[PDB]
RNA sequence: GGGGAUGACCCCAGGCGGUAGGGGAGCGUUCCCGAUGCCGAUGAAGGCCGACCCGCGAGGCGGCUGGAGGUAAGGGAAGUG
RNA sequence: GGUGGAGCCUGGGAGUGAGGGCGCGAGCGAUAACGUCCGCGUCCGAGCGCGGGAACAACCGAGACCGCCAGCUAAGGCCCC
RNA sequence: ACCGUGAGGGAAAGGUGAAAAGAACCCCGGGAGGGGAGUGAAAUAGAGCCUGAAACCGUGGGCUUACAAGCAGUCACGGCCCCGCAAGGGGUUGUGGCGUGCCUAUUGAAGCAUGAGCCGGCGACUCACGGUCGUGGGCGAGCUUAAGCCGUUGAGGCGGAG
């Protein structure tokens, strides 16, 4: 009948412990606001999760105008030109190489600058 | 290298610390005369702690004047739960913290 | 030795560097094995040319490692008296680089 | 079928159709519980210690809050109630029916008569070197209207009777030898 | 739903925010079986730490601790989380 | 009837039995109130958690099973932050 | 033990070791208490002396710290430090993005409404008899009392008012 929960209440407590890892000088031992404050990191990085791809969206979308500017166009006329398109469509690692090897950017730019005029 | 410490102190923790933190990692010789003349109680205290510990030193752990301190830490210990006036009503104590003192000699 | 092409997604720019890849539960299985991944990045040294102008040719790497997912705790919470949890899933297969 | 005599190389004898049939596991188990069942006991947390003395719950108004539930050593909450009544009866035709196709689980061996006589558990010894084995090891003592004497206490004592043994008795996996009135037994089936 | 061998695999349909609350399914916890079950002084348990398993409640496992246990591959029981 | 997937009866187990917010049609009310009263749609429900309108449940778009370094649009925006 | 005048209330405190062999002597010291030596299987087993975890105070190190907001953080990247599961992670963070705690009861909740200062152990839908619907299963007529007898284990069987 005896229901001595404890080696085992203990044990969960280091768990989420351990969950804490090293953070604002006190949840770090708080055994409580310790348990809450994972509860909040945790939705959050949930949060983070989704987001974080978005934040690159932009990212390139600048390291991108770096280039597009640069040569002397926008991101309205690139992505224009560029949909002109037909056999090739790609934006992600497009900026990322206009870094990498100065030509192929170049070249890339061209073309489009005409895919418009 | 060979030390000294002792419990049932029964002083100030942290008063006793900042004696320590003071002597600190530095020469016997010259901490030494730091116990002799420095104010505040546990002074003497610490300076007892430190007799024994390089007397415990090249007695039998062995170059006498080559140590100082090579650390020193105080920990609070055991309590003495006062209990003094009710709340003229309900008891309210004040604990006298008793107090670990141990510290480093080591040669140069 | 760095050419880019892309596949079921970009996860792009590799050459021999085995890049870990998505998973792709029907080519692969297969050890190490040699499989196509059409271009549309042709760089390589110091001559590139339209994705399209390489739609056509590409390369295939060595279908070569089974990668499980690597740790990655999801701790789902809200206030809102809801908690529930679970742990990653994605996988991949490592395949290296074979550039032709 | 095989139903095997003892006395080896001496003759055999047939299995009936009672045992015969294919068996009902759900039932058996149950018999078991029934068992174990009534036969239990039972506990308790002192009543006195947990409603006994006379609890001040300190009115209010003063900083706290409230003989009672939930503070320590004492109250119990819902406790081996002495007070539980511990026993389980299955049910006659239920029970029987059990010690029934169980046994035939059993018949998977032939007690012959004259074993009845046999005066010392050294002789067990020897019927033993007559027919060991780890199923042996089973081993459960029958015997058919007042037990085979001395069998009865040996590493492995017990002597049922030809009426008043069960699947309690055996049932529980193991093996065994009932003496012929002990097929008697099998007359109560 | 289309076959399923026990898995499982495949197609699509087909959604899958959720409190009171209603239905399924698992987890460890100290006990009674040791359903032709027993490990351990070269460690029982609990402790102390960890970039293999689980969706998970947990597992395993390796290291150091500490002195004596106690597990149960399966069902039963409840002062259970 | 294009539909597809709710529809009906029998029975066990339920919760809440007092919300408010908006648009619209009435009351009342100084056509006064983030007033209330009924009504017709939705809304919100401690997560109808994201977008936005600054920030703002909650009003316009929107249904959030899970994939950080993909792509097309809502509403809403594109001199700068 | 103790507050109560009184009637009355009514704690908390068990474990070292195999057995003391419990710690001569030497060492600083007013001493306690600390160091040696001896037991010893260990004494970070040492006398309130098993296993003695958390809270919390200390002592050494890594990193980090003076134009800066916030619990939190967490997504990115960088610098420095360790690579007992090495070309990948470990810890720490400068910056930068986005970000209102947790629980009750609320039309509605950061909450400035409540709840709670820290950690560890206690702690709250059960039992019994009724009845009920679900179902697993034994016969369809199905079924059992009180008892009598049988009992390492101690074995269930027989009882036919109802």
């Amino acid at each position: 009948p005896r229901a001595k929960t404890g080696i085992v209440r203990r044990r969960r407590h280091k768990k989420v412990l351990k969950r804490a890892k090293g953070f604002w000088g006190s949840r770090s031992k708080q055994y409580r606001n310790a348990f809450q404050t994972l509860l909040n990191a945790a939705t959050y990085e949930y949060r983070d999760r989704r987001n974080k791809k978005r934040d690159f969206r932009r990212l390139w979308i600048q390291r991108i105008n770096a280039g597009a500017r640069l040569h002397g166009m926008n991101y309205s006329t690139f992505i224009n030109g560029l949909k002109r398109a037909n056999i090739d469509l790609n934006r992600k690692v497009l900026a990322d190489i206009a870094a990498r090897e100065p030509e192929a950017f170049k070249a890339l730019v061209d073309a489009s600058r005409n895919a418009r005029q | 290298e060979a030390k000294a410490i002792a419990r049932y102190v029964r002083i100030s923790p942290r008063k006793v610390r900042l004696v320590v933190d003071l002597i600190r990692g530095k020469s016997l010789e010259e901490a030494r005369n730091i116990l002799r003349y420095t104010n505040k109680r546990g002074a003497y205290f610490v300076a007892k702690v430190l007799e024994s510990a390089a007397a415990n030193a090249v007695n039998n752990h062995d170059l006498e004047d080559r140590l100082y301190v090579k650390a020193a830490y105080v920990d609070e210990g055991p309590a003495l739960k006062r209990v003094l006036p009710r709340a003229r009503g309900r008891a309210d104590i004040i604990k006298k913290r008793t107090s670990h003192i141990t510290v480093i000699l080591g040669e140069k | 030795m760095f050419a880019i092409i892309q596949t079921g997604g970009k996860q792009y720019r590799v050459s021999e560097g085995d890049v870990i890849r998505v998973e792709s539960l029907q080519g692969e299985a297969g050890d190490k094995v040699e499989l196509k991944a059409l271009f549309v990045g042709g760089e390589q040294t110091v001559f590139g040319e339209d994705a399209g102008k390489y739609t056509v040719q590409a390369e295939v790497v060595e279908h070569g490692r089974g990668k499980k997912i690597y740790i990655r705790k999801y701790k789902s919470g809200v206030q809102y008296r809801r908690r529930t949890g679970h742990r990653q899933n994605f996988t991949a297969i490592k395949i290296l680089g074979i550039q032709g | 079928m095989e139903a095997t005599i003892y006395d080896n190389t001496d003759g055999e004898v047939d299995l009936p159709d009672v045992f015969e049939t294919p068996v009902r596991s759900d039932l058996i188990g149950k018999a078991v519980r029934a068992a174990q069942a009534n036969r239990k006991q039972d506990y308790g947390s002192d009543e006195y210690a947990g409603l006994r003395t006379p609890a001040e719950s300190f009115g209010s108004g003063r900083g706290q809050a409230h003989r009672v539930p939930q503070a320590v050593k004492g109250r119990s909450a819902h406790p081996p109630k002495t007070e539980k009544d511990r026993s389980l009866d299955l049910n006659d035709k239920e029970r029987q029916l059990a010690v029934r196709s169980a046994l035939a689980a059993t018949a998977d061996v032939v007690v012959s008569d004259d074993f009845e006589d046999l005066v010392k558990t050294q002789e067990v010894v020897s019927l033993l070197e007559a027919l060991d084995v780890h199923a042996d090891i089973d081993r459960l003592f029958v015997t058919s209207d007042e037990p085979s004497t001395a069998a009865r206490n040996l590493a492995g004592a017990d002597v049922a009777t030809a009426s008043e043994v069960n699947t309690e008795d055996l049932a529980p996996g193991r093996l065994t030898v009932f003496t012929e009135s002990a097929l008697a037994e099998v007359a109560e089936r």
